[PDB]
């Protein structure tokens, strides 16, 4: 089935790999070469899931968890049973994920389209691939990466924070928070922006971009417009990403002590270090 | 206990958001079709949502959805098999025809208006008192197509008034007249724009608007559609 | 080769934009600011005018008193030394009354009077621009939504400061002004009631700000994406559908199945945002009043 002005859009070309071959769709799904990778990748990916999950001995999904190897393999393979399904999961997900992002690709292609999309895909597999990849492998073992279940994830990540002290003191973190509460924060804004100029007081006309701007302009002295906005979430939204990748890749790696006392490099400049009073002297 | 209680409520409430939400997104393109227009049989287990009345401003009346759906307009396209799910191919040339890439809507051939009840867009020169700020002023710089040769020279920017942005070049072909370029398909270098989008000889079918100074919602869809069509049509004529 | 829309390439300006009049009172609007080219690379360039009547200085009074109050008893720990001031910036805090004390209002300023002070300002501050947003949108013929949305964040904040200290019985359950104090606060927080991993509230609020993130990372990507159809003109394409919006949902709909509309998509993103702090709310303020351990409490389902 079509939505009511679909057909028009559903001509050939734009696929980047096979021609015509697989330009088709699947009811909404389209599907493309990178639509037959993307499934093949999944399949695989979760069929070794539930061959771990014989492995472990449970079919529960809130107990299902599959382990990277431990840390005496560092980046060599290990049997599948002790961390070398993990290696072939996430070969398995990388695949599919960059397989989406070129199958998205297609998708713009065809739709005459820009690229934004998958582009902001790939901010998100980059941090995907931060935690499996880039810093395990600086690290020196495969153990370091997060284990693939619903609440193991988190146990890693309670563990791997608290290595560090309390995370919060991680500067390059500071900043993700600070763009993540932002972007939500700005999302907030945009969509009750918008929804108020299109659903004003019982009775009125819709208001108009004008009114928007004079809405915020009003409000806080300052709007940033309609193309603006768009920008802005877009930049929130991959800087909050992208410090994120960037608070964990120098994490273990450049830096390895307790977050908090990086701090005193601030404190111990020579100007005030020594002055007394204050909560440092 | 309160916890139990809260936390089950709340999965309780955020199904129900998720049908108000799901199906406040079915006010456009539903009922679903098959490929030849008529309804299909499977629409989907979320009913379409009790209509809902826009006021438009400036006598341009209402819009209630959802309401009967159609193209309003013709649709050179053709099936290339015997079963649903295939492209349709283009059964003219997908440029002049909009479709593709290069698709229209049939949208109201009005302009749209400000606040105020005034043209939105307007060609520079008529708006007073617009001028380049900042940036390197195309006015004036031949336009280059992606076969490389220059297709005219841009002889002003067409800009939204109340937002201050601009939204459109307007370049002039040998034969004297103008078409419109969207702002965000060139690009504008020290010497010259370049429009990767179309190639020299696809600038005469630059869909033309009906007045000098002023554009139509119509009007920006045909033209943008063109424009973005070339991508995938005119590639055999782009060139690196 | 090809141009992507995050920066302009060429900016236009006209006269100064006033704005809508609507029913506005004109006589509290200031005049235009400067316009900023450096803004204008992204962005508008126009700066001002703003609104401020009553509510309005009222309200940024009293943020400034709050802000001048925590920074009052900055200098003093800092000895009014500006060195020492600026070394330990982010050390210094203005804490709550001790448990002894209660609800009450009884605490030297030294032992956190001056904490009750910064926090009445503060509440004033808060609700009057809460106010102000809801009256601005009254003004200009404008449905409500930024106001109550507003209020999902307020809840939050109203939740860690003022409720869940009154159900605690004692001010010195509330946040710290501090830059560190207040995230040794919050780890402390999670620490004291078993790890907010378990509670199921916090685990929702984070399944919101990433989808946040994701969402606004897919709607502003997909509006660029069809801004060379217009697309960013979200309110006539809600009124009139246009290529824009075709292309928007079908982008969608070929990826994933499914998809939005230009008015719907709005709606997902205002619920978005909002069950950040909805959900956080209610997490936090079952925090210690009902819930004193969420590992206990995951380990009886509930
Ligand atoms: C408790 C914790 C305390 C927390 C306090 C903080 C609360 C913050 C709330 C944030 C709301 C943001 C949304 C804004 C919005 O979309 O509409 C604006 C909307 C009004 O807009 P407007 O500008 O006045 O009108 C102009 C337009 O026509 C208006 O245009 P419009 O068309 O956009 O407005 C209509 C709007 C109207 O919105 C509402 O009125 C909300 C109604 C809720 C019912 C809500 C709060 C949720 C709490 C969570 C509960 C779990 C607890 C555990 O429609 C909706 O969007 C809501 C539909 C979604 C709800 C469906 C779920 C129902 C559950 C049933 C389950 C089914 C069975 C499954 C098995 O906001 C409100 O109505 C809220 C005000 C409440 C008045 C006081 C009553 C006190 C008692
Ligand atoms: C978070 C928010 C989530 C919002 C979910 C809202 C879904 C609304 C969709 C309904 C409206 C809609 O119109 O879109 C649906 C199509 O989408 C899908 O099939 C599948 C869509 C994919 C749904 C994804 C769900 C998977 C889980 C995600 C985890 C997130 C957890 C949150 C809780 C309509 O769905 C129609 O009815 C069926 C839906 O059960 C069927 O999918 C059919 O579709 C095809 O018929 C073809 C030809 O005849 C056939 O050959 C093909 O195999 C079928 O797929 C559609 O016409
Ligand atoms: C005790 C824990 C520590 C702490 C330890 C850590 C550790 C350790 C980490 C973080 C990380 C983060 N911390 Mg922390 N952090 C703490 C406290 C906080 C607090 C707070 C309120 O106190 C906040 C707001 C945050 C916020 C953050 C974020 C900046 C970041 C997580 C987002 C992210 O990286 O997404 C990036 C997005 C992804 C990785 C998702 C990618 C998804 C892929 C591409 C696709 C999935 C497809 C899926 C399988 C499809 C399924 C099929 C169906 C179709 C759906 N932390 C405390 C102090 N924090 C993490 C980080 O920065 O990671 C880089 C990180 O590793
Ligand atoms: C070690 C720390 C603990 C932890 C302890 C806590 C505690 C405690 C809390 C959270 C809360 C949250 N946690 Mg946690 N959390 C942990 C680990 C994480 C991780 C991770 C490990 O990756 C992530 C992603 C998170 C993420 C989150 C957020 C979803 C959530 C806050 C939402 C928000 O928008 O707040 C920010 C939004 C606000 C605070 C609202 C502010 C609104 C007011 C009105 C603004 C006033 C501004 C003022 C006037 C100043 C004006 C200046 C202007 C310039 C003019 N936590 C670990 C387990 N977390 C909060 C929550 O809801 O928990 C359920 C919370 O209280
Ligand atoms: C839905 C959840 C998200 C959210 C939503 C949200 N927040 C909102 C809103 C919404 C819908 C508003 O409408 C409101 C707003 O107006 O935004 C523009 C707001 C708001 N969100 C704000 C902050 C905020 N929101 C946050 C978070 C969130 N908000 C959540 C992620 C956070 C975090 C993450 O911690 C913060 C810090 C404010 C920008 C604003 C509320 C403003 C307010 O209450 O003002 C009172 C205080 C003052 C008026 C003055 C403060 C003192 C200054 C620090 C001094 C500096 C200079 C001074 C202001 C200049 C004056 C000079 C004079 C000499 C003239
Ligand atoms: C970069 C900014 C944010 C962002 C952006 C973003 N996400 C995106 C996009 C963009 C632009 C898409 O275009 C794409 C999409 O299609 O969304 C509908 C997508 C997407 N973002 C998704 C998820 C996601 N995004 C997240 C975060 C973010 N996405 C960022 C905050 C998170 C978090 C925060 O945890 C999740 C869980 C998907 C819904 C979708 C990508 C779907 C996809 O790639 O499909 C192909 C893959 C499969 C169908 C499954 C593969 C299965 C594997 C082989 C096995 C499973 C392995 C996995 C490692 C198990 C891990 C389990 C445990 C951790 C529990
Ligand atoms: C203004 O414009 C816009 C629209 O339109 C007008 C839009 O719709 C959207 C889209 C946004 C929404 C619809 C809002 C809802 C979205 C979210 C809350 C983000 C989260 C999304 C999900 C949870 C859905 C995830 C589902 C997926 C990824 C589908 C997986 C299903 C399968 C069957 C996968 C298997 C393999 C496939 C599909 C490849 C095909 C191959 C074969 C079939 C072989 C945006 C952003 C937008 O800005
Ligand atoms: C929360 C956010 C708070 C921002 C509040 C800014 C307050 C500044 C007040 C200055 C003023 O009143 O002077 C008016 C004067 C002009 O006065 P005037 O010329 O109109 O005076 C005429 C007076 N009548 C009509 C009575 C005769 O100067 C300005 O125009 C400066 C205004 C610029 C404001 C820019 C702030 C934007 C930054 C916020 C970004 C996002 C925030 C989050
Ligand atoms: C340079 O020096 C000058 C003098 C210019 C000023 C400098 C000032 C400085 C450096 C200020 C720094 C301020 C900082 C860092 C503030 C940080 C604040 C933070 C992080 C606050 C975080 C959380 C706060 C919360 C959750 C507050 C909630 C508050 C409420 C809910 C209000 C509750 C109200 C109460 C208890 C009062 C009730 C009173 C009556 C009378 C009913
Ligand atoms: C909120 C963001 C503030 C705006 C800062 C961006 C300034 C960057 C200017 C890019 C210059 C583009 N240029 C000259 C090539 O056209
Ligand atoms: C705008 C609505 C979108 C809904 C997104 C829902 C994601 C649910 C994720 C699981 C939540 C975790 N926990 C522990 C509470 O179960
Ligand atoms: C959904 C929120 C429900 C809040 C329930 C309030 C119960 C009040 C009893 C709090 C007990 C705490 N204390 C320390 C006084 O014992
Ligand atoms: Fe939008």
């Amino acid at each position: 089935a079509l939505l009511s002005f679909e057909r028009k859009y559903r001509v050939p070309g734009g696929t980047l790999v096979g021609g015509n071959l697989f330009d088709f769709w699947v009811g909404p799904f389209y599907v493309g070469f990178f639509g037959v990778a993307t499934f093949f990748f999944a399949a695989l990916g979760i069929i070794l899931i539930a061959w771990s999950a014989v492995l472990q001995g449970t079919w529960n999904p809130q107990l299902i968890s599959v382990y990277p190897p431990a840390l005496e393999y560092g980046l060599g393979g290990a049997p599948l049973a002790k961390g070398g399904l993990w290696q072939i999961i996430t070969i398995c997900a990388t695949g599919a994920f960059v397989s989406w992002a070129l199958r998205e690709v297609e998708i713009c292609r065809k739709l005459g389209i820009g690229y934004h999309i998958p582009f902001a895909f790939a901010f998100a597999i980059l941090a995907y691939l931060t935690l499996v990849l880039f810093r395990p492998v600086m690290m020196g073992a495969w153990g370091y990466a997060f284990p693939y279940g619903i609440w193991t994830h988190l146990d890693w990540v309670s563990n791997t924070g608290y290595t560090y002290g309390n995370f919060h003191y991680n500067p390059a973190h500071m900043i993700a928070i600070s763009f993540f509460f932002t972007n939500a924060l700005a999302l907030a804004l945009h969509g009750a922006l918008v929804l108020s100029a299109a659903n004003p007081e019982k009775g009125k006309e819709m208001r108009t971009p004008d009114h928007e701007d004079t809405f915020f302009r009003d409000l806080v002295g300052y709007s940033i417009g309609t193309l603006g906005i768009h920008r802005l979430g877009l930049l929130l939204s991959l800087s909050a990403v992208f410090f994120s990748a960037l608070c964990m890749i120098i994490t273990g790696t450049i830096w390895f002590d307790q977050w908090v006392d990086w701090w005193q490099w601030w404190v111990k400049l020579p100007w005030w270090a020594n002055i007394p009073g204050g909560i440092n002297g | 206990d309160l916890a139990s209680l809260a936390i089950y409520s709340f999965w309780i409430f955020l199904a129900g958001l998720i049908y108000y939400l799901q199906t406040e997104n079915m006010r456009e393109g539903y009922p679903l079709e098959n490929e030849d227009g008529t309804p299909a049989a499977n629409q989907g287990p979320f009913p379409l949502p009790k209509p809902k009345t826009f006021i438009l401003p400036h006598g341009r009346g209402t819009l209630t959805v959802p309401g009967p759906e159609s193209e309003d307009r013709p649709i050179a396209l053709a099936r290339t098999a015997v079963s649903e799910g295939f492209p349709h191919a283009p059964t003219g040339d997908p440029m002049k025809d909009g479709v593709g890439p290069a698709s229209w809507v049939a949208r109201r051939d009005l302009p749209e208006l400000d606040g105020h009840g005034h043209n939105k867009i307007k060609p520079m020169k008529a708006a007073a008192g617009f001028h380049v700020s900042a940036g390197k002023n195309p006015i004036g710089l031949p336009v280059r197509g992606c076969d490389l040769e220059i297709a005219g020279k841009v002889v002003d920017i067409w800009v939204d008034i109340p937002e201050q942005m601009a939204r459109f070049l307007e370049v002039e072909l040998k034969d004297g007249s103008t078409r419109l370029l969207p702002m965000q398909m060139v690009k504008v270098q020290s010497n010259r724009v370049h429009v990767n989008a179309l190639s020299s000889d696809l600038f005469a079918g630059i869909p033309t608007i009906k007045s000098p100074t002023e554009v139509t919602l119509l009007e920006e869809d045909k033209i943008c559609g063109y424009v973005a069509g070339g991508l995938m049509y005119a590639a055999p004529k782009r060139k690196s | 080769a090809e141009y992507q829309n995050i920066f302009s390439q060429v900016q236009v300006r006209g006269p100064a934009d006033l704005g809508m009049t609507e029913d506005v009172n004109l006589a509290n609007r200031s005049g235009v600011g400067p316009f900023s080219t450096l803004l204008g690379w992204f962005g508008n360039a126009q700066l001002g005018p703003i609104y401020l009547g009553s509510l309005g200085v009222l309200s940024l009074f009293s943020g400034l008193m709050w802000f001048f109050t925590i920074g009052i008893w900055f200098w003093y720990q800092a000895g009014w030394n500006p060195a020492v001031f600026l070394r330990d910036l982010f050390f210094f805090s203005l804490e709550p009354p001790a448990p002894e004390y209660g609800l009450s209002f009884a605490a030297p300023l030294k032992e956190g009077g001056l904490w009750l002070i910064a926090s009445f300002f503060m509440f004033v501050a808060v609700w009057s621009w809460w106010g102000r947003t809801y009256l601005r949108a009254q003004a200009l013929g404008m449905g409500k939504h930024t106001a109550w949305a507003f209020l999902s964040a307020i809840w939050l904040w109203m939740v860690l400061g003022f409720i869940r200290p009154i159900l605690m019985g004692s001010w010195s359950e509330a946040v710290p002004y501090g830059i560190f104090s207040h995230l040794d606060w919050t780890n402390n927080f999670s620490l004291v009631h078993g790890n907010l991993f378990y509670n199921p509230f916090h685990g929702l609020s984070i399944a919101f700000l990433y989808g946040s993130a994701a969402l606004f990372a897919m709607h502003g990507a997909t509006i660029l994406a069809v801004s060379r159809f217009g697309g960013e003109r979200e309110l006539e394409q809600i009124a009139d559908r246009g290529t824009a919006a075709e292309r928007a949902a079908l982008f969608w709909r070929w990826t994933m199945g499914f998809n939005a509309t230009m008015e719907g998509i709005h709606r997902w993103a205002i619920w978005m945002a909002v069950l950040v702090t909805l959900t956080g709310g209610i997490g936090i303020l079952l925090s210690g009043t009902v819930v004193d351990n969420w590992y206990v409490w995951g380990q009886n389902h509930g």
